[PDB]
């Protein structure tokens, strides 16, 4: 505020606020300039006054969290018939029923998780720790610090110079910019390429995307009996033809395999001592398929069975 | 208060104190900026002014009309030029009353002014330092590329939305006008109403003086102090306004223009060409006008550095067997594999071999020892 | 100047006057009236019984 | 501080007294299990629970 004059001789501040700051200068006004408004000139006070209020910019202009993540997957389950994805929480045992046949999600073994101490900034996630009660200080994250949203009070810091005035002309003071407008400038580094082996972390969904990290156990007690055999042709004729083949492993494999058969039938195939396209898949008689891998990279090796009988490839690697 | 006319009227307009009166002369000018804030990204100035722009004195609406009043008590004047300039021209967003605004570029001072009818000008140091969202202009702006998240103050006016607090019972500033004619004091009124307190005076030392008297054995200033005031004024502070009161008192304005998120239209510049190896990628920046760039990874380790790339060159990077991702400008992320003649069908052995016939990775020279 | 550790003992009077050199008046006396945890949680879930319908 | 500590960990608060209960949240499936009801919506009565009937 301007300045509040008293007459011939004041008192200080006893208005009080969120945070304030308060000088009285003496004996001001020396030549006046008529805006004394006083009989006083000689012995006039001035209250000189200063406070904080807290601005409309407590949007998310930033929050500090502590974090533990807890820990949701996106399975795609496919029994065949229907062909849905769910999001299920992985924490401990998850009962899921999918036509009243048990699977349960087991709990992935996380190395680590990008969300820690972090500040978010509504301009963007942002990673960068804090101390904390490290607010309220300079040379510190922070030169506020307000314990929730709604609280209109703060504890705050800035600096103001306030001086006397000792000319015709009416007050010297010189005002240095907020603390915290400082720091808006300064933001962080992203939260969005922290973490290693996966991790993309999404300003809006406030989370973290395709993290690839352990192993995850997985039961199930499913119907398939039905009446067994459910039909195994035997067959014959085994082989493994190798194209298309160009160097590179960020990509799937391409094996054929060539096959002949006594009998038609459905075997489930295959496994993980190799990958198929077709886990419901007809075996005929002079089945040749070309089919999709996608492990061919972790473990080069394969053992490509049609039901019963099997062989190994591959045959390409670099010479 | 309640409404814009409520608002006005309640808390008077007043003159204040501004250093700047012409580029230079300090006076009593009834333009003064109080306060420029800025908590918008769209680069928005919501500057407080003393006058009150689009109500007259008579208490009714004419946008060709503006209300101040100064030491010539309150007046309407009339308004056909308006601008805000900081070291070079400025746009106005929007005003309504005390509260103006304006989009403007970078400078070490704000200049309010008008020439229709006040014929006067305040200009105030305020720091507003370059605005540039996107990485690419043109003449006349108005490219989109991408849209960007922003905070601006917004372009409808609010007829009550938020207070602020405007404060000191009625004391209206004033820079002399008393004076010792001869050897005697004369009293001027002006064309205001004058409270004096007056050691002495012949006929009059205490009253609501409008005419002209003489009185003997008086003389100016810690023994007759006179000032022009008129009732029901709060007045927010402005810089350097010197008020006193005997009792303490508060008035209320409205403010339009909240802060709210908008969502901006900007360019930034189109893909730089890539250039491909067997395993490892290369950017070859075009020439535009400064784009910043990062590259980074969060496939293989989480690693990140940042420059704007202002001049065409070649960077290698490397990318292998986990994505690599190029941010350029402002556009979203492109992930990016290895690329080597493509595909696989059974690459590589379990025990671990490298690429092609090369000795690097160690696989080969494992073997020399 | 300053600065001392003092153990946590409530009801204890401890005395304090480290200042400056120079003799230094005015002493601080400081009584613990108590220490107040003031909570960090995370909710994990909120529970209460339950209205079965037919 | 020199050292910090609360002896609270994974605590249940009834309003009779607080009582310090172990529990593994989100592993509902089966009849026992401490807080086995789970509610997060206070505007809707979904509850991750398992019961018998």
């Amino acid at each position: 505020p301007s300045p509040y004059i008293k007459c011939c001789g004041g008192a200080e501040c006893s208005k009080n606020e969120a945070d304030y700051k308060c000088s009285v200068f003496t004996g001001v006004y020396p030549f006046m300039w008529g805006g004394a408004y006083c009989f006083c000139d000689t012995e006039n006070s001035q209250m000189s006054e200063v406070y904080v209020t807290r601005g409309e910019s407590c949007e998310a202009d930033a929050i500090a969290y502590q974090v533990t993540a807890s820990l949701k997957a996106q399975v795609m389950i496919s029994i065949g018939e229907l062909n849905q994805t769910v999001d299920v929480f992985v924490n401990g045992d998850s009962p899921a029923r999918i036509q009243q046949s048990k699977f349960i999600l087991g709990p992935i073994s996380s190395a680590w998780s990008p969300f820690d101490k972090v500040i978010v900034y509504r301009d963007e996630v942002y990673n960068e720790d804090y101390a904390p009660y490290g607010s309220g200080q300079a040379g510190r994250f922070g030169d506020i610090q307000s314990r929730t949203v709604n609280s209109t009070d703060v504890y705050a810091n800035t600096n103001l110079k306030l001086k006397r005035p000792a000319s015709g002309n009416v007050v010297p003071y010189t005002q240095t910019p907020s603390g915290f407008s400082y720091w808006k400038k300064e933001k962080g580094v992203p939260l969005n390429r922290n973490a290693p082996f996966g991790c993309i972390i999404k300003v809006n969904p406030v989370r973290a995307e395709n993290c690839v990290y352990g192993n995850i156990p997985i039961s199930m007690d499913i119907a398939d009996a039905f009446t067994r055999i459910d039909e195994s042709p035997s067959v014959s004729l085994k082989a493994c033809e190798v194209q298309s083949c160009t160097y590179s492993s960020d990509f799937g494999g391409v094996a054929s395999i060539s096959y002949t058969s006594n009998k038609v039938g459905k075997c489930a195939i295959s496994s993980n001592s190799a990958t198929m396209k077709d886990s419901v898949q007809d075996v005929q008689e002079s089945g040749a398929l070309s089919l999709f891998f996608a492990t061919s990279s972790v473990e080069p090796n394969f053992v490509v069975q049609v039901c019963n009988a099997r062989i190994t490839c591959g045959k390409c690697e670099p010479p | 208060s309640v409404a814009h006319f409520e608002a006005y009227k309640a808390t008077r307009p007043y003159i204040g104190w501004c250093a700047d009166c012409g580029l230079a002369g300090s006076c009593p000018s009834p333009v003064s900026i109080e306060h420029v804030w800025s908590d918008a990204d769209d680069g928005v100035l919501k500057i407080q002014v003393s006058m009150q722009i689009g109500i007259a004195k008579s208490n009714t609406i004419n946008h060709a009309k503006i209300r101040y009043m100064g030491a010539n008590g309150v007046q309407e004047a009339e308004r056909s030029t308006l601008s805000v300039s900081t070291t070079a021209p400025c746009d106005i967003l929007a005003t309504m009353g005390h509260f103006i605004l304006a989009r403007c570029r970078p400078g070490s001072q704000v200049e309010v002014s008008l020439s229709t009818d006040p014929k006067l000008l305040c200009r105030t140091p305020f720091s507003h330092k370059p605005r540039f969202i996107g990485n690419e202009k043109s003449p006349a702006p108005t490219g989109h590329k991408t849209r960007i998240p922003c905070k601006t103050y917004s372009h409808q006016t609010d007829l009550t939305r938020e207070e602020i607090t405007m404060h000191v019972p009625p004391d209206v500033p004033i820079q002399g006008l008393v004076s010792n004619t001869g050897k005697s004091y004369s009293l001027d009124p002006k064309t205001k109403t004058i409270k004096y307190k007056c050691t002495c005076g012949e006929t009059v030392k205490e009253g609501t003086a409008t005419n002209k008297i003489t009185l003997f054995n008086c003389d100016t200033a810690p023994k007759c102090i006179t000032y022009a005031v008129d009732n029901t004024v709060w007045q927010y502070n402005s810089q350097y306004v010197p008020r006193s009161e005997v009792t303490e008192v508060k008035g209320k304005i409205h403010v339009p223009f909240p802060l709210t998120d908008s969502t901006c239209a900007v360019s930034v510049a189109p893909e730089p060409q890539v250039t491909y190896r067997l395993g490892e990628v290369e950017f070859h920046f075009h020439p535009m006008y400064p784009t910043l760039f990062s590259i980074r990874s969060l496939g293989k380790d989480p690693s990140h550095s940042q420059e704007w790339i202002d001049t065409p060159m070649s960077k290698t990077i490397q990318v292998g067997a986990e994505g690599v991702e190029y941010v350029w400008g402002n556009n979203n992320p492109v992930r990016l594999w290895a690329q080597k003649s493509s595909s696989s069908s059974a690459h590589g052995n379990p025990i671990s071999i490298v690429s092609h016939y090369y000795d690097l990775y160690p696989y080969w020279t494992i073997t020399v020892l | 100047y300053e600065s001392t550790t003092m153990p946590n003992q409530v009801g204890i009077p401890f005395k304090a006057l480290i200042e400056r050199p120079g003799y230094a008046g005015l002493p601080l006396s400081l009584v613990v009236i108590k220490s107040e945890l003031v909570p960090s949680l995370v909710q994990d879930y909120i529970t209460c019984n339950y209205k079965t319908v037919v």
